[PDB]
């Protein structure tokens, strides 16, 4: 236990302690429990008393040579108060500063070494049952932080933090990190000074009642911590194992898409586009799924990347922070963060998978945003950006884009693929260009439709469509007019939908029609699209809606 | 002194908003600020049994200032600061030809805060790379940003201001959060000396006012729609003109275009210069006048919320409308910045300008529909924020079909 001050704890508003009943079980268990509760009462962790306390909690027994006591607190946890959340995310190895030496210390019995607020101990009451319920039970309760109580992690962490304060003061050069039951201590002290300081820290912790391992039990690098490999001068992910199977289950694609994202922080170029596509409308965890041909190519290309290991370096606030971005194709992007040109701090990927119609420049921007957020989280600053786009391309897109967009210091890198605007519509209608009045329409019930046009030069077409929707025909009309026109064409449509897609200037889409429209738009030399209200007899348009 | 009890809306629990991650520079500035505040009693460090949280920021002068986003806590103590101790809003302030905005937020810092309530003002200074749990404080005095602070302090304010109000029975003075809005009709030179009078009076009584916002609310109305004015007209122009006029119909339902529509009966080419009929020009003038007028039925509703919508126009130019019901504009305007500018810096100022107008005119702020990516805004808004309050906002994803409709 410890002379630490207790954190005062209250039960959720308008609630009372747990009064659940203890089901009986093996006398074999009933004995092995009492052999634990006398060695715990001795050590002061559980005082015995039961006269008037009306609450109770269940206790079970299990085995690993020795048995282990177990208490289902879920009913008391449902009535204890909300605490400050313990750390949600964990630090990233690419954000650590190399230290001359690092020691890992794990405190045993962590929760039992910390006292529990007195006025709240009564609600931890439990009972060891008699034989055949013919005798009164052994009444107990806790004086320390019980295992698996809502409050134990956060209170433990704050008690450790306070216990560390007198020592971080006399040692303002050592770096201590807390994480659950461990401490991670680092320093640029010469190894003889360090080992001494470590033993001082252990003695400090021991006066406060926290046991700790000796060098005769202190781990040594490399370190296997939260799925990482932490080396003295480098870090990488613990080895990844991609299974080989011939029947793949929905559960198993999740598990595989997991390991692949995990590896993407350091192994550059991992793709998960086609493999995730698979689990789109997936509910059945067992439903088997065919590896689409394109997915199988990706998985093979991922295996190739994982063949040889790669590593990341640690951070040096002395050097600048650089980020580079490359397009991988099919709405997939990849990036690397580094300070030096042969080793990265880390890697990763961005995929839109949001918004059917999109374009390369908008995507690049979203990507830079993602990197900016992550940089801040890990290092506390934003990185200089190396980007495959030319100032003129970007300036053109952000000056004309309807949203506000911000990009920090960025220099051009002339590494293909490049990011470009592939076409642009005219701001004013073209002279000496034919004017097509396009329209289109379908019937909801029949799903049969038609699209046509009528031009100033008297030209007219109407094409029949099966299995379509008012939206699809409206785009079909425009595609017709681009097909049947010169290198300069004025189109006039009554559909804000189609106007909306084209004005967004997409360069790729999840619909084949829009891709053929994009191909025509690149082929043409001048296209002015233009919009009028429907059923308003504007003229030209009133004549095409009739045909369709 | 004795503390006003503060109770939360029944069945409402304290704020639990997450703290955004911060530049290292900003974190250090906050640690500095908070180490001095802890030293003066204004805030104290707290334990794990306090579960609430409210985000904190750093903004700027060459001095870092701390800014607490109390938006969530404000909604959950609204019965307190709006009905129990609500400060009334004077509808005569929008009329003065000059309004100056004085920051009086440092008054709150002397008055203690109800003990039972302090837990609800917790905030965290975040650490980099999640290395540490964060530094956790609560307030022991009334905080800036909280709407209960000025509600609680109002009585003290009414006493300090009374003398000045007797000598100047014409000057209007209104309190919103941590600012005083002072509107006179004097000549600018007189108004600015009146303002220094009030600054000195407030200082001879203890209230410090930072100084070495002059708003003229006389031109704050719903700007009128503009139909293009052209010497000659073409198929396209008529088409753009018929289109905008058709959209205007949903707002001013007395416009007519049938004559203008016939002007292009056949399927003429887009660049065909077409003259205007006599039955045509009839409307262009008939409709340019039903449109220089105001709407009918457009009344502010104080039980409702104000909505503000902004659109990017090009070349440092932005336009906005403020409404509560679609197409019933309480107000519309045009912000225009004046090379060191940037899209986000302009949107940020625009929001600040619109909010200030909104406070003067109605005494509450609008909720913004912002044309910007959510994560981008959550990253860089604090970089040009100069206000002490923060409006509600959300992000538009669908663009405007025709931008020049509201130009
Ligand atoms: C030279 C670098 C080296 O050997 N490591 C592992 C990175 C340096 O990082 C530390 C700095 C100051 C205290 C401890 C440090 O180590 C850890 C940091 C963190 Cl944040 C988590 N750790 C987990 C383990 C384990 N097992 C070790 C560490």
């Amino acid at each position: 236990i410890s002379p630490i001050e207790t954190v005062p704890v209250k039960l959720k508003p308008g609630m009372d302690g747990p009064k659940v009943k203890q089901w009986p079980l093996t006398e074999e268990k009933i004995k092995a429990l009492v052999e634990i509760c006398t060695e715990m009462e001795k050590e002061g962790k559980i005082s015995k008393i039961g006269p008037e306390n009306p609450y109770n909690t269940p206790v079970f027994a299990i085995k690993k040579t020795k048995w282990r006591k177990l208490v289902d607190f879920r009913e008391l946890n449902k009535r204890t108060q909300d605490f400050w959340e313990v750390q949600l995310g964990i630090p990233h190895p690419a954000g650590l500063k190399k230290k001359k030496s690092v020691t890992v210390l794990d405190v045993g019995d962590a929760y039992f070494s910390v006292p529990l607020d007195e006025d709240f101990r009564k609600y931890t009451a439990f009972t060891i049952p008699s034989i055949n319920n013919e005798t009164p039970g052994i009444r107990y309760q806790y004086n320390v932080l019980p295992q698996g109580w809502k409050g134990s992690p956060a209170i433990f962490q704050s008690s450790m933090t306070k216990i560390l304060e007198p020592f971080a003061a006399q040692n303002p050069d050592i770096v201590i990190y807390q994480y659950m039951d461990d401490l991670y201590v680092g320093s640029d002290l010469e190894i003889g000074q360090h080992r001494t300081k470590i033993e001082e820290l252990r003695q400090h912790l021991l006066r406060w009642g926290l046991t700790t391992p000796d060098k005769k039990h202190q781990k040594e690098p490399p370190f296997l911590w939260m799925g990482y490999e932490l080396h003295p001068d480098k870090w990488t992910v613990q080895p990844i194992v991609l299974p080989e199977k011939d029947s793949w289950t929905v559960n198993d694609i999740q598990k595989l898409v997991g390991k692949l994202n995990w590896a993407s922080q350091i192994y550059p170029g991992i793709k998960v586009r086609q493999l995730s596509k698979l689990l789109r409308g997936t509910k059945a965890l067992t439903e088997v799924i065919p590896l689409t041909e394109e997915a199988e190519l990706e998985l093979a290309e991922n295996r190739e990347i994982l063949k040889e290991p790669v590593h990341g370096v640690y951070y040096d606030p002395s050097k600048d922070l650089i980020a580079e971005i490359q397009k991988q194709g099919q709405g997939q992007w990849t990036y690397q963060i580094y300070q030096e040109p042969f080793k990265n701090l880390k890697t990763g990927k961005y995929a839109r998978m949001r918004g059917a119609h999109t374009n390369d420049v908008k995507q690049l921007t979203e990507a830079v945003q993602k990197i900016t957020t992550e940089s801040i989280v890990i290092w506390g600053k934003t990185p200089k950006f190396k980007l495959p786009i030319q100032k003129e391309t970007w300036e053109t897109w952000w000056t004309e884009y309807w949203q506000a967009t911000w990009i920090p210091e960025w220099e051009f890198v002339n590494t293909p693929p490049l990011v470009k605007l592939w076409y642009q519509l005219e701001k004013e209608p073209i002279v000496g260009a034919e004017t097509f009045y396009v329209d289109g329409a379908a019937n909801r019930e029949t799903k049969l439709g038609k699209a046509g046009y009528v031009t100033n030069k008297g030209r007219q077409k109407v094409v029949p469509l099966t299995n379509t929707t008012n939206q699809k025909t409206e785009l079909q009309a425009i595609y017709l007019a681009l097909q049947d026109s010169g290198l300069e064409v004025n189109i006039v449509t009554d559909s804000q939908y189609a106007l909306g897609i084209i004005q967004a200037q997409p360069d790729k889409s999840e619909s084949e029609l829009v891709n053929q429209i994009i191909e025509q738009l690149i082929k043409k030399e001048k296209v002015y699209l233009a919009w009028v209200p429907a059923h308003k007899g504007i003229g030209g348009n009133e004549q095409v809606d009739k045909l369709v | 002194i004795e503390t006003v009890p503060v109770k939360l809306k029944p069945g409402m629990d304290g704020p639990k908003v997450k703290q955004w991650p911060l530049t290292e520079e900003k974190i250090k500035a906050l640690v500095e600020i908070c180490t001095e505040m802890e030293k003066e009693g204004k805030i104290s460090k707290i334990g794990p049994e306090n579960p609430y949280n409210t985000p904190v920021f750093a903004i700027k002068s060459t001095k870092w200032r701390k800014l607490v986003d109390f938006r969530e806590l404000n909604k959950r103590t609204q019965d307190f600061w709006e009905v129990q101790l609500g400060i009334p809003h004077p509808a005569g302030l929008k009329k003065k030809k000059s309004v100056t905005v004085l920051d009086v937020g440092d008054a709150y810092f002397s008055v203690p805060l109800d003990e039972d309530f302090r837990k609800y003002t917790a905030f965290t200074i975040p650490s980099i790379n999640n290395e540490t749990p964060g530094i956790r404080y609560q307030y022991n005095v009334l905080p800036q940003g909280w709407k209960g602070s000025p509600a609680i302090f109002q009585s003290s304010m009414t006493k300090i201001l009374e003398p000045f109000k007797k000598q100047n029975p014409d000057i209007v003075i209104y309190q919103y959060m941590d600012d005083l809005y002072v509107g006179s009709d004097l000549e600018i030179g007189q108004h600015r000396t009146k303002i220094e009078e009030l600054r000195q009076h407030l200082l001879r009584w203890g209230l410090t006012t930072p100084d070495k916002y002059e708003l003229h609310p006389d031109k704050w109305t719903v700007q009128p729609i503009v139909l293009p004015e052209k010497d000659s007209w073409t198929v396209n122009d008529i088409q753009k003109l018929v289109g905008k006029l058709n959209w205007a119909s949903q707002i001013y339902p007395g416009i007519k275009v049938r004559q203008l529509s016939k002007l292009l009966r056949g399927t003429k080419a887009l660049t065909e210069v077409i003259p205007l009929t006599e039955e045509a020009e009839l409307e262009l003038a008939e409709n340019r006048e039903i449109l220089k007028e105001p709407v009918h039925g457009v009344y502010y509703d104080p039980s409702k919320d104000l909505i503000a919508e902004i659109q990017k126009q090009g070349q440092g130019q932005w336009t906005y409308q403020i409404y509560q019901e679609p197409f019933k504009n309480l107000k519309t305007g045009k912000y225009a910045r004046m090379a060191h500018t940037n899209d986000v810096k302009q949107l940020t100022e625009a929001v600040q300008k619109i909010t200030t107008e909104s406070i003067v005119i109605w005494g509450k702020t609008p909720k913004f529909k912002l044309p910007i990516q959510k994560e981008t805004w959550e990253t860089w808004w604090t970089e040009y924020w100069q206000a002490t309050w923060i409006p509600e906002w959300e992000f538009v994803n669908t663009p405007p079909l025709v931008k020049l409709w509201y130009q």
